[PDB]
DNA sequence: GATTCGTATC
DNA sequence: GCTACGGCTATACGG
DNA sequence: GATACGAATCTTTTTTTCCGTATAGCCGTAGC
């Protein structure tokens, strides 16, 4: 039971964005989260258990240093924490280097209930100010830990929409397309739609239809796909494909939407994977 | 210029309308929380209105805070009212117990919670609970004093739904503490009783004595023993008694002397209505009067059950059948009336009549008792939950979809048997579900 | 487009005078017009009396331009909780009249559904800005209303619509529609009607409907009772003479008959006997006590439902009980 | 043009001279006026008999001049909630508000009865906290529905239903002011229907005289109904079967009165309603709640109350 | 409102 | 001079 | 010493509106 890890957002940056970017999500998901400190990678999850989840891969070559010890298998170290103090802790470590700094952010495992020790530096301007923090957690037993899984999808249906990345030509326009539904306050439910390459917004009602198409260049990678879900998991589709430049949406007819998110690290990639259920039936 | 119940306020432990025995244990009580080491942490005052509960206590602290005070007198009282700027109205308690904690050494004060939170909100509601929760469960090596005073009063009706929570029909420590902080070993509750005739009396005879040119110079001298007898005989508030004292006294006519109605309890409904009310023996009168009243009480599930639990007890039991089956038809046929009032004055009058009609003097009647209906519920939720388990075990280890129907009848009591002989001659559930059942 | 829309909402007065049957009130409204003051009017009565109406009327006449803003009219329809009460219609009666001097007219349509504490606010509002608004509160049931509501209110009450406007009402409808009714079917129509207007324009509109021809073409009685489905009078008379005189098995037989000839349905005959044996002289006052029960029991099960044929033999065997007492 | 104030809020009384019914009580009103020291009261009673407008005017001989900011009418159409009760009345009572030595601030809140717990809770905490510069008049119908901890506080005071006598020379007073011609059967009547209610008898007056002129018995029940508690009443209390049966159907079902309110109706007047025995009045009370029962599942004819009247008669006349 | 036990007062 | 982010505010939700 | 008086006990788990908190949207100012 001896964790201990070391991050450094100046050394690499897209790792630490991509670490950012997935406590980001699961704070605006739900409050707490589930981080399961395998030996080789660290998988960050937000279960409800109709409500989405999240599942964040982090490769040990992420942070600079990896000690993963523990009794169960493969030192399978899980523990539940509050995002919140998880995210401010992350806030000052961003403006510690805002303000400019390198330090690195020291976190260990110090002791069922326990906390993390994130300790980091910062120097303002030649002086030493030692930012200390614990934020409380509770360990997570190994059969809970068995009792959580990464849902399968099947792909009977299941279609691939390879959406532009967000530094291209058309990556502004999509940015655009996805966020044109959620500048309405009355939605809570959006039908798309997928016909074989098109992507349709609908928005349909007791006295109101909405008919946002996306007529640019899209890609799928290798027949009708419709599937309704909420407008809040819309929003954290948004923000995902904004800090990704490679997304892959995957829509099954009346069953799921897959929402996948690579960051190619080459190295192990980092992917983020939401899984999103339908709100209701077609 | 000046009301007599502010004006007459006592200034000793001898001028409060308090008996000895609770002045002796509030006392104990209080000596005992003041100690570096004090088993009770809170001190949890019940009462009706107008029970000197408050002032009481302030005479106390007036003598025992300047006692226990290190060296380098009164009470931090709670104020809700208190909006400050950069303060969520939840979290206003919250700030006050916080800054409160501060008044151990040097700085002693014993604390008085007279007016509670909004506790009719049920968010605030549950966060006092969880306040004053974990006060109890604190690990600090020394707190102050915490005495909290709770008015037991009945919430008048206010908006029509069938929601109705123990909060919205009455306003009692019961319905706003849960039973952890009720029962809890660091908890010291002193229920307090409305004030007798005694003390009423000599209260009031000593604020007219303090007043007598007033009186004297209005003719009201010697008619004033009479008034005092009789608002200390209507009613047990001393404010009350008090105001409509100085309003008799300030009066020029021939005005009615009246005071403010308490609200009756349950079990004086319940002998109300088996064993009828002195001063009244118009059965019709008594009834309307309860009805109009107390219609919180009467217009509930829980006082047709009590009636029925406590219909026994009007002679030991000692009555005719015919008498306790006509009562009891009544009671089966109110059941049938979905709640109207129709139903609860036709099932009180009949009660009311039958007892009436076979009274007699020298009758020596028991003790009534609450209804075992929730006891009964829970022992239901035990043999729900059992009856789950026996459900999820039976469709686990093998394929077998038995109704609930067919557990509560024979498989309640056969499959543990089967279980007993399989397992002693040699699955899981050996015990018979909800227990045995006996006589 | 009047010629699209039913009879019931085709032939809605719009004057006071095209209101029938309550004189007494439509006078009496009248004169507060004519004399300037008018007080917290409250309608009362059965449905399709003539209350909205009566009404809506009234404030065209008061306000014969400026209806739209000098009139809120408020039902059950829209929300009238404690913050409507509170917010709107204090906004309203409020502020001063825009040109039309006079008085702001509330209406609180079917008032008996609003919520005590609503009634509880709008009772101060009431009697603060009486000055320059006027409240009118319409409903069917008064044990719905606060006391203090009905105390602020001068009451009016809409009796059940007499023979004669009826009659004035049909004609009026049989002229425009070119239409003609039979005597007898006239009187029938007004049995069914109980004081409603509603159910004989209903009729009528069913009954020309009927017709294969509607000119040239009379509405008799039979048109009635096979548009409604309502026993004719002779079956019922018939029916009671076998159940009174006849034994048991012809009286089931004349029962059964009478009801598959055209269809009828058992609560109709009921009401149909219940009527008529209130005509009758009873000399011992225990067979009305046996009838009346008896026959409530036996509604209250078929509103409830069960066996059809059940209840008819209940019908005869406490219509043959009950007069067994008479001897 | 329309511009004529109503005889109910024309002629209400400014003066507490004005205010009949209740002698005792407003000479307690006129004695605490001319005295200063304002307690804090509750005053109940039925509708209409005098409540409101005499606390208005002790508030109005007790300021005066300082009537404009000494005074803080809150009722049920303005917000009553806790934070309203919070703000305002502490602003208020905290306010130093220069007043003879006898004066106090009056926080009149009327229809107290329909005010949430909570404000209560505030309100016993307010009087506790600044009883010494303002006091505070509670208008209500029933006293039950103010918690006894403010009730604590108050000197209760209980309005009676106004007598014949008081609502007759109020009536008078209007009649000489306004010069209508009126009939002394005419006034009877209109006392009669008003049932002790002043502002329904002034109500019902003007009614008369705008609709009719001259107010005599025939214009008053032509224009005006009898109470139908009283109708009821006179129901329930026949002897045979065909009286009640014709009393019933003449009188509510031929005049348009819903079958739901003659349930009610009953209802109350068995649980008002003397000279009967104990299991009488209770066997009454479970046909009627019986009938109630029926009515509100959907049967609501004339059958049911028939029905509910010859169990009524039988239970009298035994068997 | 009833019972049961304990005090203060006449 | 433009954009990002923090603070203020209006609205829906919950119990 | 007899009796009136007082304390302790006899107890509990659809619909409307309201009170306070959560949250997203928009404006104003620091920084690039
Ligand atoms: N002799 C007396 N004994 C007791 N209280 C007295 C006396 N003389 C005057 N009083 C006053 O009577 C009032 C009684 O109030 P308390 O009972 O102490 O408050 P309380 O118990 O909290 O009642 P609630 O629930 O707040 S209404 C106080 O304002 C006292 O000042
Ligand atoms: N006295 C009448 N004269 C002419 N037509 C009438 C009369 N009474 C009712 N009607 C007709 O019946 C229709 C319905 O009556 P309304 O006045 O709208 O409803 P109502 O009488 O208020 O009954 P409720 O209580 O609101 S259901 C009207 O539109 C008219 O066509
Ligand atoms: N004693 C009285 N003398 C003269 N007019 C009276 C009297 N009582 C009531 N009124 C009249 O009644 C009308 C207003 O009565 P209010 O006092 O406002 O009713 P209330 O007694 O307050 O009952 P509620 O509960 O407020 S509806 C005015 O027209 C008054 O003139
Ligand atoms: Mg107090
Ligand atoms: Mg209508
Ligand atoms: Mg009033």
């Amino acid at each position: 039971m001896k964790l201990k890890l070391i991050v450094n957002g100046c050394e690499a940056p897209d790792d630490y964005k991509l670490l950012r970017t997935t406590i980001n999500t699961v704070a605006s998901l739900r409050k707490t989260a589930i981080l399961r400190f395998n030996s080789e990678r660290l998988t960050i999850i937000s279960t409800p258990k109709d409500t989405g989840q999240l599942w964040c891969t982090i490769p040990h070559d992420v942070f600079r240093l990896y000690t993963v010890i523990s009794a169960r298998e493969l030192n399978t170290i899980t523990m539940e924490c509050n995002c919140d103090s998880l995210l401010s802790v992350f806030k000052r470590y961003d403006r510690v280097m805002n303000q400019g700094s390198s330090s690195n952010m020291t976190i260990k495992l110090q002791s069922p209930i326990c906390a993390l020790g994130i300790t980091f530096e910062e120097i303002v301007h030649n002086k030493v100010i030692m930012h200390s923090f614990k934020v409380p957690v509770k360990l997570l037993f190994r059969a809970q830990d068995t009792r959580i899984q990464e849902p399968m999808i099947n792909y009977i249906q299941l279609m691939m929409y390879k959406l532009p990345p967000i530094s291209g030509e058309f990556g502004s326009a999509f940015h655009g397309f996805i966020r044109r539904v959620e500048r309405y306050s009355n939605v809570n439910h959006i039908h798309l739609m997928g016909v074989k390459v098109e992507l349709k917004i609908i928005v349909n009602e007791l006295d109101w239809h909405l008919e946002i198409c996306w007529n640019g260049p899209l890609d799928s990678v290798i027949s009708t796909h419709e599937v309704i879900i909420r407008c809040k998991d819309w929003k954290v589709c948004s923000k995902l494909y904004a800090a990704f430049e490679e997304v892959v949406l995957a829509i099954s007819h009346d069953e799921s939407c897959v929402f996948h998110c690579s960051l190619d690290r080459g190295r192990e990639r980092g992917q983020i994977i939401y899984y999103i259920a339908r709100s209701k039936g077609l | 210029g000046e009301q007599w119940y502010e004006k007459f306020k006592p200034n000793c432990l001898e001028q409060v309308a308090i008996h000895k025995r609770k002045l002796k244990d509030v006392q104990e009580a209080l000596d005992a929380m003041f100690l570096p080491n004090a088993k009770h942490r809170i001190l949890l005052l019940s009462g009706p209105s107008g029970c000197s509960k408050s002032t009481v206590i302030k005479e106390l602290s007036k003598i025992l805070v300047p006692k226990y005070r290190q060296n380098s007198h009164k009470v931090t009282e709670f104020r809700g009212d208190c909006i400050v700027n950069d303060l969520p109205q939840m979290e206003s308690f919250s700030e006050f117990l916080k800054g409160a904690r501060y008044l151990v050494m040097s700085n002693l004060s014993l604390i008085l919670i007279e007016d509670l939170p909004n506790v009719f909100h049920i968010d605030t509601r549950r966060r006092f609970q969880q306040l004053i929760l974990q006060w109890l469960y604190s690990s600090e090596p020394l707190l102050p004093p915490l005495v909290i005073c709770i008015t037991e009063c009945e919430i008048p009706e206010n908006d029509n739904n069938y929601r109705k929570f123990g909060i919205d029909y009455t306003f009692s420590a019961e319905t706003i503490m849960n039973k952890e902080i009720l029962m809890h070993p660091r908890l010291k509750r002193i229920k307090f009783n409305p004030i007798n005739s005694t003390l009423l009396k000599k209260h009031l005879k000593f604020i007219c004595v303090q007043n007598m040119k007033m009186l004297k110079e209005k003719n009201k001298w010697n008619k004033r023993q009479e008034v005092i007898d009789y608002i200390a005989q209507e009613t047990g508030d001393i404010r009350s008694a008090i105001t409509t004292l100085q309003f008799w006294a300030t009066s020029s006519g021939s005005l009615p002397i009246s005071t403010r109605e308490s609200t009756i309890s349950y079990f004086h409904a319940i002998g109300k209505v088996i064993h009828g009310s002195h001063s009244t023996n118009n059965d019709n009168e008594m009834i309307n009067n309860l009805f109009e009243n107390s219609n919180n009480l009467l217009s509930k599930e829980d006082f047709k059950l009590g009636i029925l639990e406590n219909y026994n007890t009007f002679n030991k039991g000692e009555f005719s059948i015919s008498d306790a089956s006509s009562i009891v038809d009544c009671l089966s046929e109110c059941d049938n009336m979905n709640g109207l009032p129709e139903s609860n004055e036709y099932g009180l009058r009949e009660v009311r009549k039958t007892f009436r009609n076979i009274s007699k003097q020298g009758h020596n009647h028991g003790t009534v008792y609450f209804p075992r209906e929730w006891k009964v519920r829970k022992l239901q939720n035990s043999f729900k939950v059992q009856a789950e388990d026996w459900l999820n075990v039976s469709l686990y280890k093998y394929n077998a979809v038995h109704s609930f129907r067919n557990i509560t009848l024979e498989f309640g009591y056969y499959a543990p048997l089967i279980r007993k002989c399989q397992s002693y001659k040699k699955i899981d559930v050996v015990d018979r579900i909800g227990g045995p059942i006996e006589a | 487009s009047k010629e699209n829309l039913p009879w019931v909402e085709k032939y809605r007065p719009e004057t006071l005078d095209e209101v029938y049957g309550q004189n007494e009130v439509i006078t009496t409204v009248r004169k507060f017009v004519d004399e300037g003051k008018l007080p917290h009017l409250l309608f009362y009565g059965p449905p399709g009396t003539g209350k909205t109406s009566t009404i809506v009327a009234l404030a065209r006449e008061i306000y014969g331009k400026n209806y739209s803003n000098m009139v809120l009219e408020l039902n059950a329809s829209d929300d009238r909780g404690i913050d409507v009460v509170r917010n709107q219609i204090k906004d309203f009666a409020s502020t001063r009249q825009i040109f039309s001097k006079g008085f702001k007219l509330i209406i609180l349509d079917e008032a008996d559904a609003m919520t005590n504490a609503a009634q509880n606010a709008l009772r101060r509002v009431i009697e603060r800005y009486t000055k320059n608004t006027r409240f009118c509160v319409l409903a069917n049931y008064a044990h719905k209303l606060t006391p203090a509501l009905l105390s602020r209110c001068t009451r009016f009450r809409f009796q059940p619509l007499p023979q004669e406007a009826i009659e004035r009402r049909i004609a009026n409808v049989l002229v425009h529609e070119k239409l003609k009714l039979s005597p007898n079917a006239e009187k029938a129509l007004i049995e069914l009607s109980n004081g409603d207007m509603r159910r004989v324009l209903n009729v009528l509109q069913s009954c020309k409907a009927t017709l294969d021809n509607p000119d040239e073409d009379e509405i008799s009685d039979d048109v009635i009772y096979e548009c409604c489905g309502a026993p004719r009078p002779s079956d019922l008379k018939a029916v009671l003479k076998s159940i009174l005189e006849d034994d048991w098995g012809t009286a089931h037989y004349t029962l059964n008959k009478v009801r598959s000839a055209k269809g009828l349905a058992l609560i109709d005959l009921i009401e149909g006997i219940v009527k008529i044996l209130e005509d009758y002289e009873l000399q011992n006052e225990e067979t009305r006590v046996h009838l009346l029960t008896k026959l409530a029991d036996i509604e209250y099960s078929i509103s409830k439902g069960g066996n059809d044929q059940i209840q008819g033999s209940a019908v005869i065997g406490a219509i043959k009980a009950s007069f067994e007492n008479e001897t | 043009l329309s511009l004529q104030l109503p005889w109910v809020e024309k002629y209400r009384p400014q003066v507490l001279s004005d205010i009949v019914g209740n002698k005792e009580t407003i000479d307690r009103l006129q004695q605490i006026a001319k005295d200063g020291n304002m307690p804090h009261m509750i005053i109940s009673g039925m509708p209409g008999i005098g409540k409101t407008t005499s606390v208005h005017c002790l508030a109005h001989e007790l300021l005066g001049r300082s009537y404009a900011d000494g005074v803080l009418e809150l009722n049920a159409s303005d917000d009553r909630g806790i934070d309203v009760v919070r703000n305002q009345i502490k602003h208020f009572a905290q306010k130093k508000l220069h007043l003879p030595p006898g004066k106090h601030k009056i926080v009149i809140l009327d229809e107290a009865d329909s005010m949430t717990a909570g404000a209560q809770q505030a309100l016993r905490r307010t009087m506790e906290l600044y009883s010494n510069s303002t006091r505070f008049a509670f208008a209500c119908n029933q006293s039950n529905k103010i918690i006894e901890p403010l009730q604590s506080r108050c000197a209760i005071l209980r309005y009676s239903k106004l007598s014949d006598e008081d609502v007759l020379k109020r009536l008078l007073q209007i009649i000489k002011l306004e010069d209508v011609k009126y009939t002394n059967d005419g006034l009877e009547a209109i006392i009669f229907t008003a049932e002790g209610d002043m502002r329904q008898a002034i109500n019902n007056l003007q009614s008369t005289v705008a609709g009719h002129g001259l107010v005599n018995a025939d214009n008053v029940f032509k224009i005006v109904d009898s109470p139908h508690p009283l109708i009821v009443k006179k129901m329930l209390l026949a002897s045979n079967l065909e009286d009640s049966i014709q009393i019933l159907r003449t009188d509510l079902w031929k005049k348009g009165y819903s079958s739901i309110d003659i349930v009610t109706t009953s209802f109350r007047v068995t649980k008002n309603l003397a000279q009967v025995k104990e299991s009488v009045r209770l066997e009454m009370i479970k046909e009627i709640g019986l009938t109630h029962m029926r009515i509100l599942e959907g049967v609501g004819t004339y059958l049911q109350l028939a029905s509910m009247l010859a169990k009524i008669h039988k239970l009298n006349n035994k068997a």
